[PDB]
RNA sequence: UAAUUGCGAUAACGAACGAGACCUUAACCUACUAAAUAGUGGUGCUAGCAUUUGCUGGUUAUCCACUUCUUAGAGGGACUAUCGGUUUCAAGCCGAUGGAAGUUUGAGGCAAUAACAGGUCUGUGAUGCCCUUAGACGUUCUGGGCCGCACGCGCGCUACACUGACGGAGCCAGCGAGUCUAACCUUGGCCGAGAGGUCUUGGUAAUCUUGUGAAACUCCGUCGUGCUGGGGAUAGAGCAUUGUAAUUAUUGCUCUUCAACGAGGAAUUCCUAGUAAGCGCAAGUCAUCAGCUUGCGUUGAUUACGUCCCUGCCCUUUGUACACACC
């Protein structure tokens, strides 16, 4: 908490690019395309776009 | 002159020399005229200024230039050896103190004295180097007016900075004595010497 | 090499040679004379004193004069 | 108007403590002729004197002269700062000088045979006569008179 | 009430804001008159839109000035401009356009600026150079 | 150079080609009839393409 | 369990580094990162920003 | 190499692209490098609308 | 001496390898019909005046 | 009719202010006024040791004429400036600090000045109306 | 009632603009004060990079940006529409808090 | 044309990439929406002079109004608009008018096909192959070095001084950054000559640091052309902080020592307007140090508006014993 709004959104960035590496990583079978982030006041929701979800 | 008085109180000297005639500082541009052909549209004098500061744009045309006036073309000459750029408004003082002392010296019009410096250290005659294979040798042309007269005004700069450099004279005093010498054929000058020298030169590679 | 006092000859010499200008300044002196230059100073103020010149205009790094009258 | 006419009185080039200093000059400067003391140090001494320092050196007579010499040789005792010394809190005596003229460089001396004597890094720099404190050697210095 | 007006000068990025009201013609400052503007020499830069229009037509109105930014210099182009622009602003609103179009003609018969700002700017360093235009140096061997 | 490029050139064409009862002589009123009758992406090229079709119908009626 | 291999150091080139290969050649402190811009600019838009002049 | 950039590419286009590209690039079946480059319908390089219309 | 004035006429190019040269006719400025060619340094325009020293040269193209 | 130092120019007020000062003559000078440079990126002393201090003074009440409130790091900032670094390229430095906190001091032991809430001081209205006063000097100087 | 203070952030500032329209527009439909957004100096985050990794060619940099935009509104009104307009108005690439006063 | 930009011409026709277009930035907006983290003005309350009502001030919200300055959303605004002259009288160019703006408005960004054995395995947990791998090339901890000095070269900083050094005072910018599970920016107060110390305070920021009162620059005055007081190297003494740390001096403060250098030979780089040049400021490195760099703004020019003569580039043509391509 109390964090400048300069340094919190340089973190969001480096969140969502660490996410992204990672999915790419992980998801590498199952055809990861993107990611989306919605951050909300309790229960922030991270949408995964790939082809198959029957394996994601 | 009819005074007009305000709550600022601006002394009557100063409403005196504006709602009269729009002089210089002290110095009137009426009677000044030039005194050789060539050398209007080239020198000009017929507005008036106060103070020669002016941040103009003159080097974006190939002559509006030569509509500024001859006097901030002087001063901002003098802001170079670079431990002086940037330095126009020492060249102003400078120039005050050099048309005090051509006035005081020389009562005339001041102004007319720098224009017949000018016109009379002006060279008539210039030199170009021929591709000529071989020597390459030197060709005498002539040369335009407002180049000429450009050269003119550094040649007189130059002497001045280079009298003053390692000497107590001040520029003022050095572009005072070097206007005077140029004014008249005098042949003392730098400015004169290097137009005969050029002229000379012309006159042997032709 | 200058001067950098008096001798009261230079003394004279001012006040009989300065008002032959209808210029005058500190180099003015320096050259016709031979001085200390600070000492210029002190003599232009010493002929601002009385009307043996009259200042058109001054400066710190420069002054101006010229005759009596 | 200073202008004052005064003829014999003045006294021209001069001398003192073993050193030359033109009378012709104003006498802060022209005390900076003398070793171990700058234009400052020069200010200071003068104004702890009473000086009107306005003048040329040929002035202030042998009064004056001696009172500067005393207020130099002797300066804590005419309320001198200790930081204001070149050479402070000495080494052995521990005590804070203005060594001068000819003791400057009696103590340079002093002090560079001392560590030369003892063979530190700094004394052997001094020795082979090396750029002392730690700068580079390789490209600067050369033309090495 | 007190039928003024309100302009601005500019320069580089000296910009100068300026009040002209109905009023007994003072003419000042950032507190301080205009008599005062002392870089001592360019006070006549700023005299002259006094005077291109003559003195006349200041002593029925009170004028107040300030600046900001800039350099020294900067400041007195946007105060020479914002004045021009706030007496013949003044003649817009208050008296008629033959007088105002005197007053224009005034100043652009003789026009330095005046009421056109220089829209010359500040030019971007381009890197591996010291300035926009100028570059390092280069040795070939 | 203050050259127009090709596709300016064509847009014009066709613009004067089959709107030729529109289109006056006045770049402002034909900037407008641009905005209003044209899928264009920015305005700058708008002003080249209606300064240009004034330039042709004017040589037009000139002949 | 011993004093004085850091003997002297806490200050200069050694306590700020990258956490992709530990350089410390004119890093960059600025939001928090110290990164070798060799490595950077090639982190360059993986961080998400984009440039436009 | 080639029926596998072609089926791409190929697939891509009847998805409704307006275009594609493929560079394959390295030691393919030797050691000196060369780049291979597959293609189709349209591509732009230099304008904005390469960050606007594209995913590379 | 014999000096001459002359106003341009007609500028005919920059002669010189390097272009620090221009040809110009000029009218010697008392004898109307006397229109002669001559080459020049600085920058110059029409309607502008030349002083000559040789009122006979003519010089011709130039490198 | 009327009067106040902003219609004073600076240095004329300033020096009339500071002789005026010493006229007086009841100022609380300090004793290490002699010695001090004034900063240490300053070349020398001043040249005047009699009354630059007198001359800063005088500056200091102007300033504060003008300025709300103002302190001493302000005032270092001021009347510091660029330092001769020799070899290396100059740069600003501040003046000294002791110098402005004494000025300010025996300031508001005249009562010209005072402490500001908000910080650092700003002027009384006796100053105020003194300097107002000597603005009136200043402009009845012309006879 | 309550006196609130309300700050929006964001890069993507179509989303930011439209996310403060509908705000302002729920918020006047049912008239709170009025507050207007105070659109503030937008803030840009200036890298200084060199374009090459090991600095073999030409000195090519690079200045990478985030060009970032902020502001408030604020509002007075009692607990239901606080809470609701709180939250129903949402949107990703949009950061968002809330003051009491 | 700046342009394979067009005019057109035409065994070519019709298409595509590139350039352009595009986006950014900076310049115009009294037209809109707003604003105690931007401003005003009046209103209260209040200081000072004058008092004749006024001028300068203060007062975080006394309240009111406004948005011109400020900021930022949408929009407008230039298209070479108008006139004139040019030209196959086309594409286009020149001049003038007006315009915030008339060089592609400026400066940028982006950036084609083909190729280099250009650089990089010392950016990468990208990486093939080889080598090593326990007395290891891994890892850790002891110091040192990378800085070692006859010399050569490169980028650069400071000077050679009067267009100057120095003492006072004036005082004017902007790009930016900034403390959480911590110790940034630090104001302000006190002490200290200074460097620094010390006690508090604002700030996760148009709120506080900060108007970052920067520099030069300006005005007054000391200086007097004397390697001079220009110059401040080198070298010495001590004080500060920085820091488990300072010797190989960190840096800075105090004092002393005052080198060389009088415009720099042959050779050679950069640049055409807010440009060069000077000027300093921030950021970058920063738990210290910039003489470095990226950007910023302040002061602010001379000269040209052309040529291919050098150095090379572009297109055509031509010649050729070259194709590793005139090295
Ligand atoms: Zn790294």
């Amino acid at each position: 908490a109390l964090i400048s709004k300069k340094r919190k959104l340089v973190a969001d960035g480096v969140f969502y690019a660490e996410l992204n590496e990672f999915f790419t990583r992980e998801l590498a079978e199952e055809g990861y395309s993107g990611v989306e982030v919605r951050v909300t006041p309790t229960k922030t929701e991270v949408i995964i776009r790939a082809t198959r979800t029957q394996d994601v | 002159f009819t005074p007009v008085v305000l709550a600022t109180p601006i002394p009557e000297e100063v409403q005196q020399a504006q709602t009269e005639i729009k002089l210089f500082n002290k110095w009137s541009f009426e009677e000044v005229e030039v005194k050789d052909a060539s050398l209007v549209d080239y020198v000009q004098v017929r507005q008036p200024i106060f103070v020669a500061h002016t941040a103009g744009r003159y080097a974006n045309k190939r002559f509006r230039k030569a509509q500024c006036p001859i006097i901030e073309r002087l001063t901002n000459s003098l802001m170079m050896n670079g431990r002086n750029n940037g330095k126009k408004l020492k060249a102003v003082r400078i120039i005050k103190h050099t048309l005090d002392i051509i006035n005081v010296l020389t009562d005339q019009n001041p102004i007319q004295v720098v224009v017949d410096a000018i016109t009379n250290t002006g060279p008539r005659e210039d030199t170009t180097r021929v591709g000529g294979g071989g020597a390459a040798r030197r060709q005498a042309v002539d040369v335009s007016p407002l180049r000429r007269v450009n050269q003119a005004i550094a040649l007189l700069t130059i002497g001045a900075r280079e009298a003053a450099f390692r000497n107590i004279k001040t520029i003022a005093e050095t572009l005072a004595e070097e206007l005077i010498n140029a004014a008249k054929g005098s042949s003392t000058s730098y400015a004169i010497k290097k137009k005969d020298e050029l002229e000379r030169v012309a006159k042997s590679n032709r | 090499q200058h001067a950098v006092i008096l001798d009261q000859e230079k003394y004279d010499r001012i006040l009989k040679e300065v008002p032959t200008y209808r210029y005058v300044s500190v180099s003015v002196l320096v050259d016709r004379l031979k001085i200390g230059g600070s000492l210029a100073r002190i003599a232009l103020r010493h002929l601002e004193k009385e009307g043996i010149i009259k200042p058109i205009s001054k400066h710190s790094k420069q002054a101006i004069y010229t005759r009596a009258t | 108007s200073l202008v004052v006419q005064e003829q014999g009185s003045f006294q021209h080039i001069l001398r003192l403590l073993n050193t030359n200093v033109d009378g012709n000059i104003k006498i802060v400067y022209a005390l900076t002729t003398i070793k171990g003391v700058g234009r400052r140090y020069s200010n200071l001494v003068c104004k702890k004197a009473d000086v009107d320092l306005h003048k040329r050196a040929g002035e202030l007579t042998q009064e004056e002269l001696e009172r500067i010499v005393q207020i130099m040789q002797n300066p804590t005792h005419y309320k001198i700062p200790a930081w204001f010394l070149n050479r402070q809190n000495d080494i052995t005596d521990g005590k804070d000088y203005h060594t001068l003229a000819n003791n400057v460089e009696s103590k340079l001396r002093d002090d560079l045979e001392r560590l030369k004597k003892i063979r530190a890094h700094r004394g052997i720099r001094h020795f082979w006569g090396l750029r002392v404190r730690g700068q580079h050697t390789k490209t600067t210095g050369r033309r090495r008179a | 009430a007190v039928p003024s007006v309100q302009t601005f000068g500019k320069k580089k990025s000296a910009t100068a804001v300026a009040h002209v009201k109905a009023g007994k013609g003072l003419i000042k400052v950032n507190g301080s008159p205009i008599t005062l503007v002392e870089p001592e020499i360019l006070r006549f830069k700023v005299y002259e839109p006094l005077l291109l229009v003559g003195l006349d037509k200041f002593s029925n109105i009170d004028i107040r000035v300030r600046v900001t930014g800039g350099g020294h210099v900067s400041q007195v182009y946007a105060i020479r401009q914002a004045i021009a622009k706030g007496l013949v602003a003044y003649h817009q609103k208050y008296v008629d356009e033959q007088s105002k179009n005197e007053l224009k003609k005034a100043f652009t018969s003789y026009d330095r600026t005046l009421l056109i700002a220089d829209s010359r700017r500040p030019e971007p360093k381009k890197f591996g150079g010291k300035g926009a235009r100028s570059r390092f140096q280069k040795s070939y061997r | 150079g203050r050259v127009r490029t090709k596709t300016v050139k064509r847009a014009s064409k066709a613009l004067i080609e089959r709107y030729y009862p529109k289109l006056t002589l006045d770049f402002q009123t034909n900037k407008r009839l641009c905005d209003e009758i044209a899928t264009i992406q920015s305005k700058r090229l708008r002003n080249k393409i209606a300064g240009y079709t004034t330039h042709l119908m004017k040589r037009i009626q000139k002949g | 369990e011993n004093v004085w291999f850091s003997h002297p150091r806490r200050y200069g080139k050694g306590s700020r580094q990258c956490r992709v290969c530990s350089s410390h050649t004119g890093l960059i402190r600025k939001y928090g990162l110290n990164i070798c811009r060799q490595c950077f600019r090639e982190k360059a838009n993986d961080i998400g920003f984009n440039k436009f002049r | 190499i080639r029926r596998a950039a072609y089926g791409v590419v190929r697939y891509v286009m009847e998805s409704g692209a307006k275009g594609c590209e493929v560079v394959v690039s390295g030691k393919l079946r030797a050691a000196r490098a060369k780049a291979m480059k597959f293609a189709d319908g349209f591509l732009i390089h230099s304008g904005q609308p390469v960050n606007d219309f594209i995913d590379t | 001496t014999p000096v001459t004035l002359a106003k341009v006429i007609k500028v005919l190019g920059r002669t010189g390898s390097r272009g620090g040269v221009t040809q110009v006719r000029v009218e010697f400025l008392e004898d109307t019909s006397r229109t002669i060619v001559r080459n020049v340094k600085g920058p110059v325009r029409e309607n502008d005046i030349l002083v000559l020293m040789e009122s006979e040269r003519e010089a011709r193209r130039l490198r | 009719p009327g009067v106040s130092v902003r219609d004073v120019a600076a240095q004329d007020f300033i020096n009339a202010y500071a002789s005026f000062l010493q006229r007086q003559g009841k100022l609380e000078v300090p004793g290490y006024v002699d010695i001090v440079k004034t900063s240490s990126g300053n070349e020398m002393p001043p040249q005047d040791a009699e009354g630059w201090f007198y001359k800063r003074a005088a500056s200091v009440a102007r300033h504060i004429y003008m300025r709300k409130q103002v302190g001493v790091g302000k005032l270092n900032k001021l009347y510091g400036g660029a330092k001769s670094r020799g070899v290396r390229p100059y740069k600003h430095i501040d003046a000294s600090g002791s110098i402005n906190r004494k000025v300010l001091q025996a300031l508001e032991k005249i009562g010209i000045v005072e402490i500001s809430p908000k910080g650092g001081r700003r002027i009384s209205e006796n100053g105020q109306r003194d300097l107002d006063r000597i603005a009136a000097q200043t402009l009845e100087e012309d006879e | 009632i309550i006196k609130i203070r309300i700050t929006l952030t964001s890069t993507k500032v179509k989303q930011l603009e439209n996310v403060s329209s509908n705000i302002v527009k729920n918020a006047e439909q049912h008239n709170l004060v009025k507050k207007g957004p105070v659109r503030l100096p937008t803030k840009v985050l200036k890298i200084s990079t060199r374009k090459t990794p090991n600095g073999e060619g030409s000195k090519t940099w690079e200045t990478y940006e985030m060009r970032i935009h902020k502001r408030y509104i604020d509002l007075e009104a009692p607990v239901q529409i606080v809470k609701r307009i709180t939250q129903i108005t949402i949107e990703p690439g949009v950061d968002v808090e809330v003051v009491v006063a």
